[PDB]
This record gives structure tokens, C-alpha cells and sequence, in this order.
């Protein structure tokens, strides 16, 4: 379709932008086939478990006179999903604590509205980043949280296990969720879910739902390869998971499975 | 024996306080010697429950019983002294049942009355043994304390919040030794029943201006997460790399495993043995059961347990930490890892 760039306003998801591009390309049976062929289009220029799992949302939310319905359906499901980080992080935000030390891995808009919420109640926390050595979003993560009068730190990719015994709990973002309730994320997430286990540290996790992916994958070589292309996405099994703050509210890593049951996916 | 003992702990004797072992005895004691005599009336009444406190009064009253000891004749006294020693030791157990520091010392002055040979004189005999006696204490209970409060010295942090538990003699020196030269921290003494003998470090560290805390073990896991350092002391190291301290060491260990806390351990090196064990039940002490009983609201619910047939009350004493929760012993050698008690053995 047109080019990359609905996704002008850069705050925006790249799965909110594969979506409005889907609803209104909607907007011109056998529209599934037509569909199909539109979401793989999208797919070309994103190797990203986010605008799958957007995709396959829409396609199971299309399950053709009566369009009226479905224009209805779509735009309060985008309306919906544009509200997604504000209950996310509002419901998150209170599993902070005054004085605690917070460990992120790489840059997410759901951890930094996390983190603006809770300096907003007057809360005074340290958060230590990783470098993300792939690409230097780390940087920009720390760059963003020194502006909200944060006392940010940067340690290396490889530090990641000298400053777990610092940290109080751990939080990241999530491309995608599994259904037994993993996470699909950056290369440096399952070193760093693990290296936790270890300490009996909190490992939390934020993600909206329409990154509720339909695979289960058994290892690190079970995941798609096309999502990997140096590999760029890793997997995290649930039992290094706590809690999962969503939309939908704050869930076990038990309880994506029930919900993608509920959706027959 | 007094009361109907566990299933699983029915090897092991259970005594009691008010059944006193003298009632059968001459009140000019013949058999027995009046100092070994009341060496187990204390030890039986409760009066010496240290566990450095009972080797040091073992090997006075025993001091005592050479000084006053004479040899018959036919016989040398290498020998005579030896066979004379164990009803006392056999005594000594039945009022009591005897710690590792008792075994290891009893053994040490078997081993020295041994060395001694029938071509000395007898006063010759008696003052080399009590000089070693002596010097014997001086080393290895005395001189042995110094070096730990330095060695652990280096690991205690200005703002570091220690946790100890119960009651011993060495934890108490090396903070009020630590704490006079120079580091400001705080400790949190963790108590438990029936003994409550926490309260003893806690009055010694308020009498030398330490900040202190006081809470029951039950509440271990709550304070835990602001610890810093759990420093504990125990009675024996057993060969195989495990600790034998009280009861309530093995799941304060493990809780703080839990929480990420490293765990020390301060003994001396004349407490090394050369058994093993695996757990708490091949080898404890069961105390009297009335201890358990306490005046709880307007009434004791334990005041008739026996009436009970099937109420059993389980008082143990000690109990075995595995390797696996230890993670520094200090000692005057130095500071060695928990699976090195062979190697100091040796």
C-alpha cells in the first residue's frame, strides 16, 4: 500500500498504524482473500511480532452487505486500542515504590507512560537501562527519562547480571505474548528474565493486547525466523514472568491462554 | 527419663528438671567427686548453658579433680587417670548430654594424660597438666576470639544492618569490638522460644550503644528484605561441610537464601569434630517438655498434656544446616569457604 508513514506522528505504534491502515483500506466474502493479501503486503516492510499479531486480530474480528457493522466494530476497536497505554500504565503505576531501584532493558512508550505516571504522584525511584548494543535505543530511553527529573543510569548489555542484586524490580515492554504466556522481545530479555529468577527479583511485564500473538513456541529455535530477521527478538518463558499489566488489567502469565481461547484465534 | 517420647525421636533420652540424679547419691558424694558432682547439678539445673561457658567449667571442675587426685600404688596414674575420668564423663552425660566442645576437649586431655609417661613424678604430672590445661583455654577459646573479631572486622560496612540469632559469645565480642573502632551500624537480634536467651546479646549491645532490634523468629521474613548481612554462630562444624547450631538456624539460613542475603558463619577451630550428619534427627537433645508450656490469656492449655495419650511435645534443641546456605566461615586461620572443614582438620 502507500508508504511508511501514518506513522508520521512518531508516538504511535507500528501495530496501531498497520491497523488504521487495515480499517481504512477497508473502506474501498471475499474481502478475506483481499485482506490477506494486504496484511502480508504490511508485513514486508516490518519483520515485527506486533504487526502480526494486529493482523490476525483484524482478520479474526472480520469473521458482505452489512459493512456497516464491521466500519462500527473497527472504529471503536481503534478507539479502544488508542486508549490502551493510558489505563495500562494507570493501572500499572502502583507497583512502584518510593526510594526503589528499576531495571528496563530497552526504550517502550508503555514502560516510559509507566514511569511519567508514577513521578507524576510524587514518587522518587532510580531506573538503570541497558545500552540495547543491537541498536542504541537504550540511549534514547535514558535521553527521554533524564527530562522527567529521573536519576537515569546506562550500564552495558553485558552488566546486566553485576546490577541485578541493585535492583528491586524489573519491567520491560513486550512485542508479543505468547498463548502459554511468554513474551517474543529484544535479543537481551531472556539473559536478563533469568539472571532475575535467580534473585527472586520481580520480573513484570506491560503490553497491550493487541499483541497477543497465537504461537508456542518450545525453544529459542521454535520461534518464526522471519520475526528474528544477529538476531533481533528472543523468547522468555512465563515461568520467569510475575505479572502481566494490560488493558484488559493486571494478569498471571496463565491467564493470555484463557483469553485467546475466549477469542477462538 | 520423663514423659512419652516422639516416634521418630524415641532414641534419644528426654530427662527432666525436677527429677534431680543426686536424690541416690551421699551427700559427702564417694563414688563421684563433689566438683563433678556439681558440675552436672548445674548443668542439669540449667546454670551453665553457654557452650564455651560448659567447656570452660568442665575443664575447671576437672582442674580440680587432678589437683586433689592421688595415685594408688601398683598401678601408674597414666592409666589410673584415665579409667578414673570416665564415670565422672558417664555422669556427667546422663545429667546432660555432653556438646562437641566437651567431646573435643575431653578428648585432647585424654590424649595429654596419655602422654604423660610413669618416669615423672606425680606433682610433676599434675602441674604440667594443669598448665596445659591452661594454655589449652588461653589458644583455643581466649586467643581464638581475637583473631575472628578482626578477620570479620573487614567484612562489617558503615549503615549495614546485621541479623543474629540466639545467643553466643563470639557474635557479641566481634560487634562490640567492631563497633568501637570505628563502624556505625545497626543489628537486629532474633529470638526464639522457649529459651528466649536472645535477650542476652540484646542487653549486651544496648549496654555498649549499639542500635539493636528485637522481633520473633516467625517474623524473620518481614525483616529480612532490609538486612544486609545475617552473622550467626553455631556449636560444631561437621566434617561434611555442615553447621550443628540451634534450632532455629537452618530455616533462618534458608529464608535468607531466599531473599538474597549472604549468610556467615564465626566458630573456633578446637569446635571442629570429625563426625557427619545429614539431619536433625539421628543425632539431637530433647530438653524438658514443660518448657513448651506458657501462660497464654487467663490459662495454660498445656497445664495436663499428659493426660493426653496421643499429645506428644517435641523440644528440640539443636539442628544441621546443609552446605548449600552457607557461604563464608571465619576462623583464626582466616576466612575459608563452608567446604573446607576437612582441610582445617587435617
Amino acid at each position: 500500500y502507500f508508504k511508511s508513514q501514518m506513522k508520521e506522528d512518531p508516538d504511535m505504534a507500528s501495530a496501531v498504524a498497520a491497523i488504521r491502515t487495515l480499517l481504512e483500506f477497508l473502506k474501498r466474502q471475499g474481502l478475506r482473500a483481499n485482506l490477506t493479501s494486504a496484511i502480508e503486503t504490511l508485513c514486508g516492510v516490518d519483520s515485527s511480532v506486533a504487526v502480526s499479531s494486529g493482523g490476525e486480530l483484524f482478520l479474526r474480528f472480520i469473521s458482505s452487505k452489512c459493512k456497516k457493522i464491521m466500519i462500527e466494530r473497527g472504529e471503536l476497536f481503534l478507539r479502544r486500542i488508542s486508549l490502551s497505554r493510558n489505563k495500562i500504565a494507570d493501572l500499572c503505576h502502583t507497583f512502584i515504590k518510593d526510594g526503589a531501584t528499576i531495571l528496563t532493558h530497552a526504550y517502550s512508550r508503555v514502560v516510559l507512560r509507566v514511569l511519567e505516571a508514577a513521578v507524576a504522584a510524587k514518587k522518587r525511584f532510580s531506573v538503570y537501562v541497558t545500552e540495547s548494543q543491537p541498536d542504541l535505543s537504550g540511549k534514547k530511553m535514558a535521553k527521554a527519562l533524564c527530562h522527567l527529573n529521573v536519576p537515569v543510569t546506562v550500564v552495558l548489555d553485558a552488566a546486566v547480571g553485576y546490577i541485578m542484586e541493585k535492583a528491586d524490580l524489573v519491567i520491560v515492554g513486550a512485542e508479543g505474548v505468547v498463548e502459554n504466556g511468554g513474551i517474543i522481545n529484544k535479543i537481551g530479555t531472556n539473559q536478563m528474565a533469568v539472571c532475575a529468577k535467580a534473585q527472586n527479583k520481580p520480573f513484570y511485564v506491560v503490553a497491550e493486547s493487541f499483541k497477543f500473538v497465537r504461537l508456542f513456541p518450545l525453544n529459542q529455535q521454535d520461534v518464526p525466523d522471519k520475526f528474528k530477521y544477529h538476531p533481533w527478538v528472543d523468547y522468555t518463558a512465563p515461568s520467569l514472568i510475575t505479572l502481566l499489566f494490560t488493558d484488559l488489567g493486571v494478569l498471571t502469565p496463565s491467564a493470555v491462554s484463557d483469553e485467546l481461547i475466549k477469542l477462538y484465534l | 527419663d520423663y514423659g512419652s517420647k516422639v516416634s521418630l525421636f524415641s532414641h534419644l533420652p528426654q530427662y527432666s528438671r525436677q527429677n534431680s540424679l543426686t536424690q541416690f547419691m551421699s551427700i559427702p558424694s564417694s563414688v563421684i567427686h563433689p566438683a563433678m558432682v556439681r558440675l552436672g547439678l548445674q548443668y542439669s539445673q540449667g546454670l551453665v548453658s553457654g557452650s564455651n561457658a560448659r567447656c570452660i567449667a568442665l575443664l575447671r571442675a576437672l582442674q580440680q579433680v587432678i589437683q586433689d587426685y592421688t595415685t594408688p600404688p601398683n598401678e601408674e596414674l597414666s592409666r589410673d587417670l584415665v579409667n578414673k575420668l570416665k564415670p565422672y564423663m558417664s555422669f556427667l552425660t546422663q545429667c546432660r548430654p555432653l556438646s562437641a566442645s566437651m567431646h573435643n576437649a575431653i578428648k585432647f586431655l585424654n590424649k595429654e594424660i596419655t602422654s604423660v609417661g610413669s618416669s615423672k613424678r606425680e606433682e610433676e604430672a599434675k602441674s604440667e597438666l594443669r598448665a596445659a590445661i591452661d594454655r589449652y583455654v588461653q589458644e583455643k577459646i581466649v586467643l581464638a576470639a581475637q583473631a575472628i573479631s578482626r578477620f570479620a572486622y573487614q567484612k562489617i560496612s558503615n549503615g549495614d544492618v546485621i541479623l543474629v540469632y540466639g545467643c553466643s559469645s563470639l557474635v557479641s565480642r566481634i560487634l562490640q569490638e567492631a563497633w568501637t573502632e570505628g563502624r556505625r551500624f545497626r543489628v537486629v537480634v532474633v529470638d526464639s522460644r522457649p529459651w528466649l536467651e536472645g535477650r542476652h546479646t540484646l542487653r549486651s549491645l544496648v549496654h555498649a550503644g549499639v542500635p539493636a532490634s528485637y522481633l520473633l523468629i516467625p517474623a524473620a521474613s518481614y525483616v529480612l528484605p532490609e538486612v544486609s548481612k545475617v552473622l550467626l554462630g553455631a556449636h560444631a562444624l561437621l566434617a561434611n561441610g555442615s553447621v550443628m547450631s540451634r534450632v532455629g538456624t537452618a530455616q533462618l539460613a534458608l529464608v535468607a537464601r531466599a531473599h538474597n542475603v549472604p549468610v556467615l558463619v564465626c566458630c573456633e577451630t578446637y569446635k571442629f569434630c570429625e563426625r557427619v550428619q545429614t539431619d536433625a534427627f539421628v543425632s539431637n537433645e530433647l530438653d524438658d517438655p514443660d518448657d513448651l508450656q506458657c501462660k497464654r490469656g487467663e490459662h495454660v492449655a498445656l497445664a495436663n498434656w499428659q493426660n493426653h495419650a496421643s499429645l506428644r511435645l517435641l523440644n528440640l534443641v539443636y539442628d544441621v544446616t546443609p552446605p548449600e546456605l552457607v557461604d563464608l566461615v571465619i576462623t583464626e586461620l582466616g576466612m575459608i569457604p563452608c567446604s573446607s572443614v576437612p582441610v582445617v582438620l587435617r
